[PDB]
Order: structure tokens, then sequence, then C-alpha cells
């Protein structure tokens, strides 16, 4: 009843230090398997970042679905900071979008002078890549049929919504790994080939973060944590979701609809 | 509060022996100015 | 809140918003697209 | 902005000795280094 | 705050650069007959690459 | 105890001081880097052998005082101490993802570190431009250290940024407007917004030559069609941006200390303030190829971006005249401050002039790369930097500790700072102007002359360097608290006490009705 | 034509200092007046012009490079 | 059919207090700008506070950029020094 | 899968004064004093590899 | 090439740098112009003792403090476009010859015609011969001939580099995969140096350029005496 | 209404949606059995600067012998 303010209060905590650490050992293992070809420090890195993030955002739940010092204005201030980090991610897609726009609109002379360089075979974006956008689409509109059905309090439709939108969203996952073992080329074959396996392979990165937090937040309301209007977790998942929705329409329109 | 406040105190290194205090002082600025040295006297070995 | 009822643009309609950008720059591309390529098969053609 | 009397008043000696304490400190790194710069040049 | 509140001064100013850059098109379009009057014949100084602008 | 309030921190004033402890570190990091490239370029020669050393300081030099020195003061440290005490705030909204990007900076600077110990050595400048740091000139494990420790640099920045903006458009009381905020808060808001819209584009091309690098793929390497003039548009799209990150908390800390010492009560032209402020802050991404007019761009596309900088000179000079119509009028208290204060004013103006000397086009061809940029970003950082920090390092010191420095001391201080400062980079703009380029080590007869002056006001900076951690030394042990701190009833900041206590605003402030 | 000639003349094509794309046009076309009068069996020398304005654009290096591509038969354009 | 809990009696702690005091329509806890814009002598306009020290913020010119920051002790009513409009101290230990 | 929120939080918000990092018990204890004992091992082991690369042979 | 207790800039080898001093002439004076009013304004304003402490109002020189910035700033900068527009006029390439930046050196070509390639180093301390000049004599100089504008095809083949002729006036980034293209006139026979001026490795200082001025006959001469 | 309308869009036309999707592809892919192209060394596909940090250092994470070929050929 001291805190007289109606913002938050925090108890000091070792796990920002433990996960700056987690990150420092994710680094050096990398530049140890990058150039000393050793597994146990990039082990050990995963290891501690993942279970460090883990503990982190448990400690959250704890503190705000539990303790309640999540005032309004607290997540009013969340919501800035996801809109924050969510067009931060814009403009990383947007440079690795540009850095593609000044590969291809004008191709160098090595490449033929024409998009895509000759002697490659491309897939074709007329079947499976119709498929994908098919199912993050039908995600993304099944996820606000869930954002709508909170708003409505209907506890087994909001789970059928949540089931069927992880179901599509690990489907596009292993597809998309599907057609990486099905592709004519690979990151180390040529500009072209290079930009779109990167540029993909990080947004499937990114996907594959969301349906994760697609996950968690499953479990978090089938353990009954989310309520009608303090669903700010399902927020960001739905932000987010969308995100990759419109990030993959991006890159979607730019690598098959131009120059293939 | 819990947490014992007020001028000097409040910094990560004790202030009350300030002979000892410029030892720290000494040693910490000295190494941070020392340390460039090391690196290019090991490249001067290392080369 | 100054109005007594909720107007039904009181909010803007995000996705009418995003599609009509995204709409807006896919033509845009397109456009610039095509008067590239025409601009090359004119002179693949006539020999300019 | 103004201060009461120092807590603790240093002595022309303290003062001289902190002074010249990190100068010389500070800049011995320097010294014992760019003394021998030629020595460790040597790959021996 | 003065470049918002007197914008537009600049629109009418903006046409007039903008009619005499049309302007200088049309003579550029209607020169069919640069020194081929037969009024005009005179060989070209050389200084100079066209009689006219 | 230790561990859970220091190690384990929550709290901005905490982490503010940690902040200057870090940056204090790697300043004078930095200054024994410069002294070694200063020396080397002190004698005609070669002082230590081969150049490539040379490189990897230079090198170092730009990556620690850039990334590791100025931002962690002014945008950290004083940030996080001033901020909540100037709006009112308790705490900062995200205090733990401060703290995490707070305790993972100093890994950047092992990593850092440690490509200095890689035999390799991070010879390539500020910029990573490749094939210099590809797989044939820099195959090694230095370079890729220095990438990951600007990956971490960039995520604690990114991080922070956020910090700094949901405290700001958040922890604010209600019923005041966002136009009536102090301006340092408009610095740390717009430089954060510049943050968060910059430090991706870095991200995306660190990340892009590092999957050139280790992934083996080809986007620089124009055998397979890659393309350095895109890593150049990626590192200088992110680095004027981070160029007004670097520059515009000094802008901040000024205005307050001119306010402050000055007799006024408010700045002049606060509206006038805030819109060049957002002015700059907006038209500064599209001005990012100035630095670009010699690598074979269009000449449409040159007097595009000279004709952006012309007007990015303009609500500058606004800034700089509403300064001066700020300070005009009202009795100055010869507090130090106001003397890094007044340097800081006469060297900015100049170091910007010379800027658009820079930003005319075909100048700028002649002139690319050569210390006249050098006396450029000197006059500018080296002491418009360094002079804005002293200032607000001199002004809220008992703030932060609870005791006052000496003032003959710290004017002594700011004098030798000048001098060193002045006669090393007016030296500068010489060498710049007859025309030698950048990054050598040895020079001929013409340039030796102002290679020694300017390296012996390199030692003079020096000295300067040693009175202002002797004078520190003497504030701690003197110990001298404050009686009464004059314009507390317009400064936040300094009536909590010297120093404000560990749990301040715990009653957020009555906002008028209005 | 038969033109007598020291230099190679500045491209009206490509006013802008980039040469690259000039001395790739060149060597394209190039191989495309060496292919259609192949075809056609006319005097196929008449591009003698092009084959000395392209050797002066664009180093030796480049050339003989893609020169040895062209006749060990890999070469990656539109040739 | 309920599905959903209800916030109502799923929020627990200072969430609790803070909806209980909206719906009462009472807010003790700084969520909102202050009320009775009155200060004359006859009335201040009035802070509450639990301690015995409380800081104010004057903004007493309409659309000012300066603000102005004085501390206040229970007692008399506290005045602004460059508009003199008066605050006043109540404690409500809560 | 019922309710479980209401019941736990009568063991969270107690204010017996030990931190908000500890509430489980034993479990979290235990885990964090494992974290604790592999976030400064594997620095220190960090470190070394790097003074191993630093070092040649 | 450049004498002890140098202030200023190199004399022109070029007529574009001949205009391009006189408007670097014009920059100076507005930059000495801006800082003694910022001077005479400080020091009239330190040596004052006069209080004004009120507010101030504001909405009276926001005009003219943004309209004389706005007119001085384009009337440098229409210079600045002129110089920047006529950088690329229609060229009359009596010569072309091609740069070709090399690890830690650089290769010449004249490839008109007879086609020739050499590579310029950098001539050690040791051997120089005496009178010549440290950090600037090369082995192998670069010849051209006077008052023609000839064409300069510069590119890299490892490191990025930067040809830069400040006697000459100008300075061209060395790209691996691009070349740009420099005009170069010169006014006068006689050595004129250079350096690089990008970052390249272990010898970056020590890659500097020499072109000497001399007529067409002289530059055939050589061409057909070398052989 | 919304959460209705929502629901209703979801089963009537998303899932239809990726049902016909799906099925487009797995018609496809039975009837597609790509001519594996002829092997051309082209010097701007397949660059290796530097090994891989796994396996031989010229596999890539995704490699597929049927449809990958090596900087040398295909494996078989
Ligand atoms: C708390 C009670 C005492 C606990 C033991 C203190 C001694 C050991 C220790 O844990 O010592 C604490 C550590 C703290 O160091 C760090 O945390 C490392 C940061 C990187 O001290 C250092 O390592 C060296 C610090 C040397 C002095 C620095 C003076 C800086 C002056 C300039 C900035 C003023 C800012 C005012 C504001
Ligand atoms: C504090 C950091 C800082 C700041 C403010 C600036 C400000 C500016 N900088 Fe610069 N700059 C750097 C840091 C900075 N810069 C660095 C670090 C580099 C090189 C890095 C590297 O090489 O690796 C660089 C490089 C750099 C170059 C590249 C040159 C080259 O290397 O080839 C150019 C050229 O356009 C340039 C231009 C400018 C301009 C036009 C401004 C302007 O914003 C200045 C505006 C300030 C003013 C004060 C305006 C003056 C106006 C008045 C005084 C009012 C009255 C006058 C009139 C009305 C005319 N900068
Ligand atoms: C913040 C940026 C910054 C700062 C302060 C400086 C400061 C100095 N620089 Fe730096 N310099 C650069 C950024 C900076 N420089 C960059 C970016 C380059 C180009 C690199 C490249 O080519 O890629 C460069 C290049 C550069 C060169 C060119 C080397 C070469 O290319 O051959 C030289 C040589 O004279 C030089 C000298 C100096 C000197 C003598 C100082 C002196 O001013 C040093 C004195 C300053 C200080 C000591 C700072 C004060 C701070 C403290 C005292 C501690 C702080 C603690 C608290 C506040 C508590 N600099
Ligand atoms: C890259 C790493 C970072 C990715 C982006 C992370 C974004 C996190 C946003 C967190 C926002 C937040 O704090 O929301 C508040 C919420 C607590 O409030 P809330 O639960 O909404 O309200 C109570 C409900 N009655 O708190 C939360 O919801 C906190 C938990 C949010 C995240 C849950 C876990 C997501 C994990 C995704 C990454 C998985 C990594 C491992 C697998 C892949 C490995 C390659
Ligand atoms: C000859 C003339 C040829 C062109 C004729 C058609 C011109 C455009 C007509 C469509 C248009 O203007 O759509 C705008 C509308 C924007 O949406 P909004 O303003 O939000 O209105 C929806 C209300 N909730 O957009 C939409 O509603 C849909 C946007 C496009 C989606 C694909
Ligand atoms: C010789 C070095 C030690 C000098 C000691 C000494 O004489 O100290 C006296 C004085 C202390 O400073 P004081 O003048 O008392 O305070 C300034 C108020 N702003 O010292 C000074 O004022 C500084 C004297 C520096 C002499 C060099
Ligand atoms: C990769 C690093 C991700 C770090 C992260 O997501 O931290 C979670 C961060 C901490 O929670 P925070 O809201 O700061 O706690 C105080 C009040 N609850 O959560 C937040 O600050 C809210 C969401 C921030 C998302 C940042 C993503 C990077
Ligand atoms: C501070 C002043 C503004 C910034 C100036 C930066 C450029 C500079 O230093 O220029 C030096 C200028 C030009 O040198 P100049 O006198 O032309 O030398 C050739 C014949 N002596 O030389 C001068 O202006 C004279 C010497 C410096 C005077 C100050
Ligand atoms: Cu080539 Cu430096
Ligand atoms: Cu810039
Ligand atoms: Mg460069
Ligand atoms: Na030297
Ligand atoms: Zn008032």
């Amino acid at each position: 009843t001291h805190q007289t303010h109606a913002y938050h209060m925090v108890n000091p905590s070792p796990w920002p230090l433990t996960g700056a650490f987690s990150a420092l050992l994710l680094t050096s293992g990398l530049v140890m398997w990058f150039h000393y070809n050793s597994i146990t420090l990039l082990t050990l890195g995963l290891l501690t970042n993942i279970l460090t993030m883990y503990q982190w955002w448990r400690d959250v739940i704890r503190e705000g679905t539990y303790q309640g010092h999540h005032t309004p204005i607290v997540q009013k201030g969340l919501r800035y900071g996801m809109i924050l980090f969510i067009v931060s991610e814009v403009f990383f897609f947007a440079g690795f979008f540009w850095a593609f726009y000044h590969s291809s609109l004008v191709p160098t002379h090595d490449l033929g002078g024409c998009w895509p360089p000759t002697g490659i075979s491309p897939l074709n974006p007329l079947e499976v890549p119709l498929l994908n956008t098919s199912v993050l689409l039908a995600s993304g509109v099944s996820i606000t049929w869930a954002h709508h059905s909170l708003m409505e309090g209907k506890r087994n439709h909001m789970n059928q919504a949540l089931l069927i939108t992880i179901m599509l969203g690990l489907y596009f996952t292993i597809l998309q790994a599907s057609e990486y073992f099905e592709t004519s080329f690979s990151i180390s074959d040529g500009i072209y080939g290079s930009t779109f396996f990167m540029a993909t392979g990080f947004h499937g990165l990114h996907v594959i973060i969301g349906s994760t937090f697609l996950i968690v937040c499953l479990l978090r309301q089938l353990k009954f944590h989310f309520t009608s209007k303090h669903h700010f977790g399902f927020e960001a998942a739905a932000w987010y979701w969308h995100f990759v929705d419109v990030v993959w329409l991006f890159l979607y329109v730019s690598i098959y609809w131009w120059g293939s | 509060s819990h947490y014992e406040e007020g001028p000097g105190k409040n910094l990560p290194f004790s202030v009350e022996n300030k002979w000892r205090l410029l030892a720290m002082m000494t040693v910490y600025f000295g190494s941070g100015f020392a340390a460039p040295f090391f690196i290019v006297r090991h490249q001067l070995l290392k080369k | 809140k100054f109005y007594v009822r909720e107007p039904v643009n009181a909010k803007p309609n995000w996705l009418a918003v995003g599609l009509s950008v995204g709409a807006s720059v896919f033509m845009w591309i397109y456009l610039i697209q095509t008067h590239n390529e025409d601009v090359l098969e004119y002179k693949r053609r006539n020999g300019l | 902005v103004h201060s009461k009397p120092a807590r603790e008043q240093l002595g022309v000696l303290d003062i001289t000795i902190g002074l010249t304490s990190c100068f010389v400190c500070c800049l011995l790194p320097a010294g014992w280094v760019l003394s021998h710069l030629e020595s460790y040049k040597k790959r021996e | 705050q003065l470049l918002r509140e007197h914008w537009v001064h600049i629109l009418v100013p903006a046409g007039f650069v903008f009619g005499c850059y049309l302007d200088r098109k049309d003579d550029e379009k209607l020169t069919a007959f640069r020194n081929k009057s037969m009024l005009f014949q005179r060989e070209l100084r050389p200084n100079e690459e066209v009689t006219w602008k | 105890m230790f561990i859970n309030r220091w190690l384990f921190s929550t709290n901005h004033k905490d982490i503010g001081t940690l902040y200057l402890l870090f940056g204090a570190w790697a300043g004078m990091v930095g200054t024994a880097l410069s002294i070694l490239i200063r020396a080397e370029l002190g004698q005609p020669g070669a002082l230590l052998g081969d150049d490539q050393i040379y490189n990897v300081i230079v090198t170092a030099h730009a990556f620690v005082m850039i990334f590791f020195m100025v931002m962690p003061m002014m945008i950290g440290g004083f940030g996080n101490w001033l901020v909540p005490l100037m709006i009112g705030a308790p705490d900062m909204a995200f205090p733990r993802m401060n703290n995490m990007s707070f305790w993972l900076l100093p890994p950047s600077f092992l990593l850092l570190l440690a490509s200095s110990m890689v035999e390799a050595g991070a010879g390539t400048g500020w910029t990573v431009y490749p094939p210099l740091a590809g797989n044939l000139a820099h195959a090694g494990a230095s370079v890729d250290l220095t990438i990951f420790s600007l990956h971490l640099a960039g995520v604690s920045s990114i991080l922070g940024a956020i910090n700094f903006i949901t405290t700001i458009i958040n922890m604010k009381p209600p019923a005041m407007t966002q136009y009536q905020t102090p301006l340092f808060v408009w610095s740390v808001l717009i430089t954060a917004v510049l943050l968060l819209l910059s430090l991706p584009v870095l991200a995306a091309g660190i990340t892009m030559l590092l999957t050139d690098r280790n992934l083996n793929t080809t986007f620089f390497d124009p055998a397979g069609g890659g393309d350095p003039i895109l890593y150049q548009h990626l590192f200088w799209f992110f680095g004027h941006p981070e160029v007004y990150i670097l520059i515009l908390p000094g802008f901040g800390i000024i205005s307050h200390v001119v306010t402050y010492y000055s007799g006024k009560k408010e700045p002049f032209g606060y509206m006038g303030m805030v819109w060049a402020m957002m002015s700059i802050g907006f038209l500064g991404f599209i001005v990012w190829a100035h630095h670009m007019f010699t690598v074979g761009l269009d000449v449409d596309t040159r007097a595009y971006f000279t004709s952006a900088t012309m007007i990015i000179a303009i609500p500058t000079g606004v800034k700089v005249f509403s300064w001066l119509a700020t300070l005009h009028g009202g009795n100055i208290k010869w507090s130090p401050a106001m003397l890094w204060a007044l340097g800081f004013i006469f060297l900015f103006t100049v170091g910007g002039l010379t800027g658009i000397v820079l930003s005319n086009s075909s100048l700028d061809i002649v002139l690319h790369d050569t210390y006249y940029v050098v006396a450029h970003f000197h006059y500018v950082l080296s002491m418009g930097a360094v002079f804005a920090i002293m200032a607000g390092f001199v002004h809220w010191f008992p703030l932060f500790s609870g005791f006052t420095l000496d003032d003959t001391w710290a004017k002594a201080h700011f004098a030798i700072m000048f001098v060193g400062v002045n006669m090393t980079f007016f030296p500068q703009h010489f060498l710049g102007l007859s025309g030698m380029p950048r990054r050598y080590s040895d020079y001929p007869d013409a340039y030796t002359t102002w290679n020694t002056v300017s390296s012996m006001g390199s030692f003079i900076s020096l000295t300067a360097v040693l009175i202002m951690i002797f004078m520190i030394w003497e504030a701690f042990a003197s110990k001298r608290e404050v009686m009464s701190v004059s314009y507390a009833s317009t400064n936040l900041e300094w009536l909590h006490g010297c120093p404000p206590p560990y749990h301040t605003f715990e009653e957020p402030t009555y906002v008028k009705v209005k | 034509k038969i033109k007598n000639y020291k230099t190679a003349p500045f491209d009206s094509r490509f006013p802008n200092q980039n040469q690259t794309k000039n001395c790739w046009q060149n060597y394209l076309d190039f191989h495309r007046c060496e292919k259609a009068m192949t075809a056609k069996g006319g005097d196929v020398s008449v591009c003698e012009w092009y084959r000395r304005v392209y050797k002066s654009l664009c180093p030796v290096s480049w050339v003989s490079a893609w020169d040895d591509r062209i006749a060990e038969g890999t070469f990656p354009g539109k040739i | 059919g309920g599905g959903v809990p209800t916030d109502e009696e799923q929020a627990t702690g200072l969430e609790r207090e803070i909806m209980i005091a909206a719906q009462k329509g009472l807010d003790p806890y700084n969520m909102l700008p202050p009320k009775a814009a009155s200060g004359t002598k006859e009335d201040p306009n009035l802070v509450p506070s639990i301690s015995n020290k409380r800081i104010v913020g004057c903004i007493c010119e309409e659309d000012n950029c300066t603000v102005i920051w004085f501390w206040l002790h229970k007692g008399e009513s506290q005045r602004c020094p460059n508009c003199g409009t008066h605050y006043k101290l109540v404690p409500h230990q809560m | 899968f019922e309710n479980k929120v209401p019941e736990k939080q009568k063991l969270f918000q107690e204010d017996n004064g030990m931190p908000v990092h500890l509430k489980g018990g034993a479990s979290d204890a235990l885990l964090y004093r494992a974290t604790m004992a592999l976030t400064l091992g594997g620095t220190a082991y960090a470190i070394y590899l790097l003074a191993m690369a630093a070092f040649p042979k | 090439m450049a004498y002890p207790f140098q202030l200023g800039l190199q004399d022109a080898t070029s007529p574009i740098m001949e205009e391009l001093m006189n408007f670097h002439d014009h920059t100076l004076m507005i930059v000495f112009l801006i800082s003694s009013l910022v001077l005479y304004i400080i020091s009239l304003m330190l040596t004052t003792k006069l209080t004004h402490t009120s507010t101030m109002d504001a909405q009276e020189v926001e005009t003219i403090w943004t309209i004389l910035p706005a007119v001085i700033l384009i009337m440098i900068a229409l210079p600045s476009l002129r110089i920047l527009y006529m950088m690329d006029e229609i060229n009359n390439p009596v010569l072309t010859v091609k740069t070709m930046g090399h690890q830690w050196y650089w290769s010449y070509e004249y490839t008109d015609y007879e086609d020739l390639c050499f590579d310029s180093y950098m001539i050690p301390t040791n051997d120089l011969k005496p009178g010549e000049l440290r950090l600037l004599e090369v082995d192998n100089r670069v010849v051209l001939p006077m008052e023609l504008p000839i064409r300069m095809l510069i590119s890299s083949e490892d490191v990025l580099h930067s040809w830069a002729v400040p006697s000459l006036g100008l300075k061209t980034d060395a790209i691996p995969g691009r070349l740009n293209q420099a005009t170069v006139t010169s006014n006068r026979p006689g050595l004129f140096y250079g350096q690089c001026s990008e970052i390249c490795g272990s010898n970056h200082s020590f890659m500097p350029i020499v072109l000497e001025m001399v007529p067409l006959k002289y530059f055939e001469n050589w061409s057909a005496s070398m052989i | 209404g919304s959460a209705r309308m929502w629901k209703a869009l979801t089963y009537f036309v998303a899932l239809p949606g990726v049902g016909v999707s799906m099925l487009n592809v797995f018609l496809k892919s039975r009837h597609e059995e790509h001519e594996r192209p002829p092997f051309v060394a082209y010097p701007h596909l397949r660059i290796r600067t530097k090994p891989f940090p796994w396996g031989d250092g010229n596999h890539t994470l995704f490699h597929n012998p049927h449809v990958n070929p090596l900087p040398t050929g295909y494996e078989d």
C-alpha cells in the first residue's frame, strides 16, 4: 500500500543478467562452431537462452496473472512496446526486402542481365505457394475468429479456433521444410537463390516462434489464464501472427510474382 | 526503505576510506587505460 | 468519449487500410514493370 | 548549487599525493609498454 | 511554421514555371523544319549546332 | 545484497550509475587506443611496424567510442538517471529488459576485446566494407567477433529504445501533454525512435555479410552477383541516423544546462525546439547517402542528397540560433558547465559548417575519406559530444553522487580539453585541405608538421583525462554535501535532494486540472 | 560502318558513369552479330567496331574470363 | 456455458482494487487527472496523500510550456510561486 | 481441464517477504541454483576458449 | 604532392578544379561569415550585464530565421548543382584507360589498340633513388597527354580502393565487379600525385599514384619505343 | 454477432479454401515427376568460399541428393 502510483513494481531479478550471459554464450558458440567446428558451446548457448527466456516469461506470467500488477496503463505500455517491436521487425524485414529489390531491379552482368539468373529452375509459384498463402490467411482469419470468440465468451469454440490455427501453422512449417527438401538449388547457389532462401528461412524462424507462442497461449487458455478483456497475450499473438501474414504476403508477391 | 540510501552509499564501490578508494580508482581506470596496451603488445608478441 | 453512440468510423478499419495500401503499391509495381518490358519489347522488335 | 564545508579536507600533502598518484599510476602502463616497444617487437 | 501557413503562395508560380516548361516541349515537338525554311536558308556557323532552340 | 541490488538490478538510478562506470571504462580504453593511433602518427615512418594493427586500433577506436562510450553515458546513463526524475515517473516501464540490455553490453565489449585478441585482427575501420572483411582478406574470427559485438550492441540498443519510448508515452502523469515536457525528454524520445527505426538496418547488413562469411553465400561477392554498394547503402542508412542518435542528447543536455545557469525559467521557442528536433528526426533518414557521393551514384540522386543535407542544415541552424536566443538576456553564472556549453556552441557551429562544406557534392568528390572528414567528426564528436557529456557530468554530479566537484579544477579541465582539441583538430583541417587520405600510418614531409602539432595536442588531451579522474577522486574524497540547489522550482530532477533517494515518486505528482 | 576511329565513343544510351552495363551490352551484341551473320552468311567483319569497343571498355581480365567461359561453353548470359 | 472467466472474479490484488474503485467511481490511485479546479483563497485545490510531504506541478497558464514544481507539507495551503493558485493537503491512508 | 488460477493465487500474494522469484518452493529454487551453476560456469568456459584462440599453439 | 606548412589546397591541374576552388572560396566566405556572426553575438551577450528573464515572445522572428538560411543555403547549393551537372558533359574521349586496383598495388592498361597492361607498386625507402619522394614515388608512372579529355575506367579485383589524385582533383572508388568513369583534363605537363583513399589491408598506405603529363607526340613515342 | 460471423467464414470459406489448395498441390505432386535438369557448372551457382560449419562442409543444411547437385555434379 506504500506504492501510491498505479504503475508497476519489480522485485529485483537475476534473469535479465542470466539472459544477457546466455546471449553471450550463444554468440561464443556461434564463433566456436563457425571457426573451430565445436558444437558443445553452441548447444550450451541454445540450452541457456531457451531455459532463461522460459523462466523470465514464467516470472512475468506469475507476477501478472496471479499477483495482479498489470494495470490497464501497464498493458497500454505493453501494447506500445509490442507495436514498437513489431515496427522494428517491419524495418528489419524491409531492409531485407530492399536488399532483394536492389539485387533484382538491377541484375548484375554475371547473371545474364535477366531475373532470375539463367540456368536455374526456381519452383513455380502456382500451386504450393498459393497453398502457403491459403493456409496462412486461413490461420489469420481463424485467430480473428478466436479474438471475437474471446469477446463472446465461448470456451470450446476458442479451443477449436486455437487447435485449427496451430494445426495450420505446423502444416505450413512442415511443408516449407518439405520443399526445402524439394528445391532445385541451395542457399550457396547464386545471388537470387541466396536471397530468397535466407529470407524464406528467416520468415520460417519467425513462424516457428509464432507457432510456439500459439502453443503457450493455448496452454494458458486451458489453464483459464486469459479473461474477457485482459487478454494481452493473445493480442500480442494476433499482432505477431498478422505481422507474419503480411510479411509473408510481401515476400510472396516480391519473390514469386516478381521475376519467375 | 529496506535498503540503506544516502550520499556515496548508492554507488557499487565503498566510499568511507578514501585512500583505499583511490586505490580502487587507480587500479580500475589504470587497467582500463592499460588494456589496449595489452592488446598491442599481444599482437607484437604474436606477429 | 464525446458522442453518445459509438460511431462506425470511430476506429480505422485496419484490414481495409492495409488492403488499400497493398493494392496501391502492387499496382504501382505492376504498372512500372509492364512499362519496362513494353519498352524492351519495343526496342527488341524494332532494333532500337 | 551551494555546498557545506568539506566533510574531509585534503591537505596540500594529500592533494599532491593523489594528483601524482593517478598521473603516474594511470600513465605507468604506458611507461612499461611504450618503453620496451622495440623489445616487444623482437619475435624472440 | 510559416511554410505551413504560406504554402499556397507557390502554386501560381509553380503553374508559371510549368507553363513555360511545356511551351518549351512544344518547340521541341514542332521542329520538323529546323533550318529548312526556304526564307531562312543559312549555313550553320562553326560554334553552333542548331539555328534556334 | 550486493549481487541482488547491483548485479541483479531493476532500478534506473543504479543502472545509470553502472552505465557511467562502464562508459568511463570504455572511454579511456578508447583514449588509449587513440593514443596508440596518434603516437604512431606522431613520428614519420611506422612506429608500430605493420599498419594492419593500426587498422585494428582505429577500428577499435571507432567502435568503442561510438557504440560503447557516449551512447552509454548520454542515452543510457543520463537518460535513465534523469528521465523518470524529469517526467515524474518513479521507475521506467520495462526495467528488466533495461537491465538485460545493460548486462548484455559488456559481453559485446568482451567480444570486441577477443576480436583484438584474435591473430587476424579487425583491420577494416568503422565500416565493415566487403570484400575487405570477406573470406579472402580477413579469414579469421576477429571480424566475425566484431560482427557479433555489433549484434549485441544493436540488440541492447533496440530494447533500450523500446524502454525509452514506452517510458515516455506511458510513465507520464496523464493530464500533461506531450508538447510541454522538458527538452531532454524530447531528445530521448526522438533519438529512441531513430534507434528503433535505424538499428534493424544495421542488424540486417551485419547478418547479411555474416551469411556471406560463414554460410558461404554471395550477397557481397560480385563474382556471384553480389553488391558492395548494397552494404554501403544499408550501413550508412544506419549511419547518419546513428549519427543523429549520437548527437541529439547533447542538444537536450546543453539546453537544460543553459536554461538552468542562464537565469531563464524556460528555453526560447520551445515550440521551435520541438519542431526542429522532430524535423531532423524525421528527415534524418532521407539524407543517408551524403557519405556516399563517390561510389558511383547517379548525378540526379547526388543532387537530391546534397539538397536534402542543405535542408537538414536549415533547422539545426534554427536550433543553434535559438540557443543563442535562450542564453540571451540573463545573468550568466560562470559555472564550468557554461564554459563547456559555450565551447560546444562554437565548436558545434564550426563542425556543422565544415560538414556543409563536405555536403557540397563535388568537394566531396575531391575530399572523401580524408582528414577533413576527421576534422568534421572530431569537431562535432571529440569536442561536440565530448563537451556535451562533460557539461552533463559536471552539472548533474551532485544528483549522481551527493557531493560536488571543485570549480577551479573543472575550469582548468575545460581549458585543457579546449586547447588540446582545437590545436589538435585545426591542424586536421589543414591536413584534410592539403589532402592526405585516412587510415594511413606514415606521412610525408608536408604532413609531418601538423601531425606533430596535433599529436602534442592529443597528449594534452591525455593530461585532461588524468585531471578529470583526479577531480572525480577529489570530489569523492572531500565529499562536500550540497546545502541548497537553485532553480529546483523549474527543474524536477533537483528537488528530491542530492542524491535522490532509492524510491522516488511514490505518489505521482498532482498535475493541474486545467 | 567502316569508319576510322581510335577510341570508344561516348554512349548516348548510358550518360551515367557506370559502364559495366555498357561493356556487358557490347559483349552480348558482339556475340549477337557474330551468330546472326554466321546464320545469314554475310560479311561477318562488320562488327569489328563492336569487337573493338568492348575490348576498349571492359578490362582484359574480365574479357579473358568471359572468353574462356564461352570457349568451355558455360557462359551465364543469354547468348 | 460461461466459458471464459469473467475478470471481476478472476482479477485479484491491485487489479481487483482498481476495478472496484472504478465501479464505485472514485479513483484514489491517480489513474485519472484530478478534479475541482478551484484555486481561490476560500477554497484551494485539494491534494490527497498518505505522507506528510507531497509534490505538486502547476500548469498555471493555459497551453503553457512551463511547469512549476514544488513540495508541500501537511498544514497551511501551499501556493504557486509564479501565479498564486493555492494547494491544500488532505491525508487519506490508501 | 478445470480451473486452477483461484486456488494457487493465495500461495503467491502472502507477504512473508521472500522474493517473487522463489514463490514455488524448492523446485523453482532447484532450477534457480541449476541455472546459476551454468550461466557462470559456462561463461568461464566461454572465455577459456577465447583465451585458447587468443594465444596460439 | 604537397608542400610543408600547407594551409589551403593543391593548385589546379583541371579547369573543373579551378572553378571548384572558386566555389570552395565562396563556401569559406560563408563559413567565416557565420562564425564571425556567432562569435560577435556570443561576445556581446557575455559582455552584457542586463537581465530579462520574463516570458519571451516567440512568433516574431521565425520567418526571417527561416528565410535567411533558405536563401543562403540555396545560393550555396546552386553552384553545387551547376558544378555537379557539368561533371558529366558529352565527352570527347580522345584517349581511354582502365585502372584495375590489385591487392596492395595498382594495374594500368591502355587498351584502345596494341593491348598494354602493367602493374604499379610502392618504391621502398631503402630503394628510393636520392631526391625522390617517400610514400609517393612509383616505379612505373602513368602517362597522359595535356589539354585533352581522357576517360578513366576504375575498378578493383579483390579489395575496394579509391584512386585519388587531388592534384588533378578527383577520387573514384574502385569496386570489385563495378567500374566508374572519370574524365581527366590537364593544363600543365609534369608530375602529379595521389594515393589510395579506401582501407585495403596491411599495405594500405603504400599504393600511391603518379600521373605525368606529356603531349600526344611523346605519348605515342613511348608507346612505340617501349616494345 | 462478430464471433458468429467469423466462425461461419472460417468453416464455410477458409477451411474449404485450404481443402481446395491442398487438393490442387496433392493432384499436381502425383502427376509431376520432374525431369532433373542436366548439370551445368555455372560459375555463379554453388559458390563455396568457406566450408559449412557442419558435416563435410560441402552439403547445405537442407540438402536433397535428387535435386541439389554439388559444385562437381549430382551425387548419383
Ligand atoms: C555528431 C556527429 C555528426 C554530426 C552532427 C554530423 C553532421 C553533419 N555531417 Fe557528418 N559525419 C560524422 C558525424 C557527424 N556528422 C561522422 C562520424 C562521419 C564519417 C564516418 C566515417 O568516415 O567512417 C561523417 C561524415 C560526413 C560526410 C562524409 C564525407 C566523406 O567521408 O566523404 C558528410 C558529407 O556530406 C557529412 C555531412 C554532415 C552534414 C552536412 C552535417 C550537418 O548535420 C551539420 C549541421 C550542423 C550545423 C550547426 C549546421 C550549420 C548551420 C549554422 C551554423 C547556422 C547558420 C549558417 C547558415 C544559415 C548557413 N558527414
Ligand atoms: C565518439 C567518437 C570519437 C571520439 C571522441 C574521438 C576522439 C579522438 N579521435 Fe577519433 N575517430 C573516430 C571517432 C572518435 N574519435 C572515428 C569514428 C574515426 C574514423 C575511424 C575509421 O577510419 O573508420 C576516428 C578516427 C581518428 C583518427 C584517424 C586514424 C586514421 O584513420 O589513420 C585519429 C588520429 O588522429 C583520431 C584521433 C582522435 C583523438 C586524438 C581524439 C580525442 O578527442 C580523444 C579524447 C576524447 C576523450 C578522452 C573522450 C572523453 C571521455 C572521457 C574522458 C571518459 C568518459 C567518462 C565519463 C564521462 C565519466 N580519430
Ligand atoms: Cu588501396 Cu588503400
Ligand atoms: Cu551523415
Ligand atoms: Mg570508402
Ligand atoms: Na606513423
Ligand atoms: Zn501556477
